[PDB]
DNA sequence: GGGGGGGGGGGGGGGGGGGGGTTTTTGGGGGGGGGG
DNA sequence: CCCCCCCCCCACCCCCCCCCCCCCCCCCCCCCC
């Protein structure tokens, strides 16, 4: 998302949320005030991604060397990307 | 004292020791200060090495984060000291008459690694140490006598006024040549020949290079042999051979083993 | 309001099971030396 | 100088270890003084 042709969607975003707010406060039906209120959860969701914590099963006990690593992201991604 | 002579009373004493170097080692990296580093949270800790034993962490040092068994072994960002090991040969002016001569493994570090080389006789002053050996690796099984080495501390092996003031002189070539071997009588073109190739010519680049060459014949029974003694005494890296046959010296360079040998030409 | 007791979790120790632990002859190629 | 020979080099018990189970110890919570 925050990627392709430099995030272009982030601008798509904004248009369908411009095209609710063009039309006037008295305007915006609830369907339109719920299209914008979507279009902020979108601008959330993305910022608000991060990497799961490795969640280890406790029944059994530990070996004599611990959890090799708590990386948890997949090959393509490197964390400056995120 | 004799190499021979050494007795278990020696075991930690400073000893002295004269010999013959038979070989060395690469040097060996011997970790003075193990760098551990914890796989959770990424902290570091450098352990030094006690008594050639790595003193593992066995939590994390971080309170916040203190796991167990965690830390893992960065071998690349440990601190390694240089150990060296050198098999010292019995000289055979101590050997009795009628056995072959003992040797003794030194070990030597730092600074002092590569103060010797194959084939030099030389002292080293150490101290006497022994230490166990495994019957195998898979177990802490020792072997009831000890592997013997010396612990090395020291080694050691075994003007212009005056050269511009002789260069003023009219008789210089006569005189530098009578003195290449004044032991013998009266051959004096070949003495200035020979003082003349001690000189030699000069290199250019571009080969052309300053070595000048010679040689005598005639009869067998005559100075030539010490004529050739003498300047092998005199020149500072050259060699004394004859003409065929290796004992264990010979002229050309060789393929043996797989290595290559030099000869004595080289 | 603090101290004791009860109950639950977590760690350590002990036991049990399991797996690992060189010269001598023959043939071939290549190099060196000797005899016609 | 050429060819052939011949010489050389080479190919079942015991220890370490790991897993499983049980008990004990330490902390937290609740009640009693
Ligand atoms: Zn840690």
């Amino acid at each position: 998302i925050l990627s392709m042709e430099s995030g272009k969607v982030l601008r798509a975003a904004i248009r369908l949320a411009l095209d609710v707010i063009k039309i006037d406060r008295l305007s915006r039906t609830p369907r339109d005030n719920m299209v914008l209120k979507l279009v902020l959860n979108f601008f959330r969701n993305v910022i608000a991604i991060e990497p799961g914590e490795f969640t280890i099963n406790t029944k059994k006990s530990m070996p004599k060397k611990g959890i090799t690593s708590i990386d948890t992201l997949p090959p393509n991604v490197s964390m400056d990307d995120i | 004292k004799g190499m021979r002579e050494l007795n278990p009373n020696d075991i930690d004493k400073l000893i002295n020791l004269k010999g013959l170097v038979l070989r060395s080692t690469p040097v060996i990296p011997d970790m003075k200060v193990a760098f551990f580093k914890c796989n959770v949270c990424d902290h570091t800790m450098a352990v030094e090495i006690d008594r050639g034993v790595i003193q593992e962490p066995a939590r994390c040092e971080r309170i916040d984060c203190n796991e167990p068994n965690s830390m893992s072994l960065i071998h690349n960002r440990c601190s390694f000291a240089d150990k060296q090991v050198i098999k010292l040969q019995e000289t055979p002016d101590f050997v009795p008459d009628g056995q072959t001569p003992h040797s003794i493994s030194l070990c030597v570090y730092d600074e002092l690694v590569d103060s010797c080389r194959a084939g030099d006789r030389i002292e080293v002053t150490g101290t006497f140490r022994s230490i166990p050996i495994r019957a195998n690796s898979r177990q802490r099984v020792l072997k009831s006598l000890y592997k013997t080495y010396v612990d090395v501390v020291h080694v050691k092996k075994v003007d212009l006024a005056k050269i511009r003031e002789v260069a003023a002189r009219e008789d210089l070539y006569s005189l530098l040549a009578r003195s290449i071997a004044p032991s013998i009588y009266e051959l004096e073109d070949v003495k200035k020949g020979i003082l003349l190739q001690l000189f030699g010519g000069t290199n250019k680049t571009f080969r052309y290079r300053g070595d000048i060459n010679i040689l005598l014949c005639g009869d067998p029974s005559t100075s030539k042999s010490q004529i050739l003694q003498y300047v092998h005494k005199i020149t500072p890296r050259g060699v004394y051979t004859s003409g065929k046959g290796s004992s264990a010296v010979g002229l050309t360079a060789y393929i043996t083993r797989l290595v290559l040998e030099s000869g004595a030409l080289v």
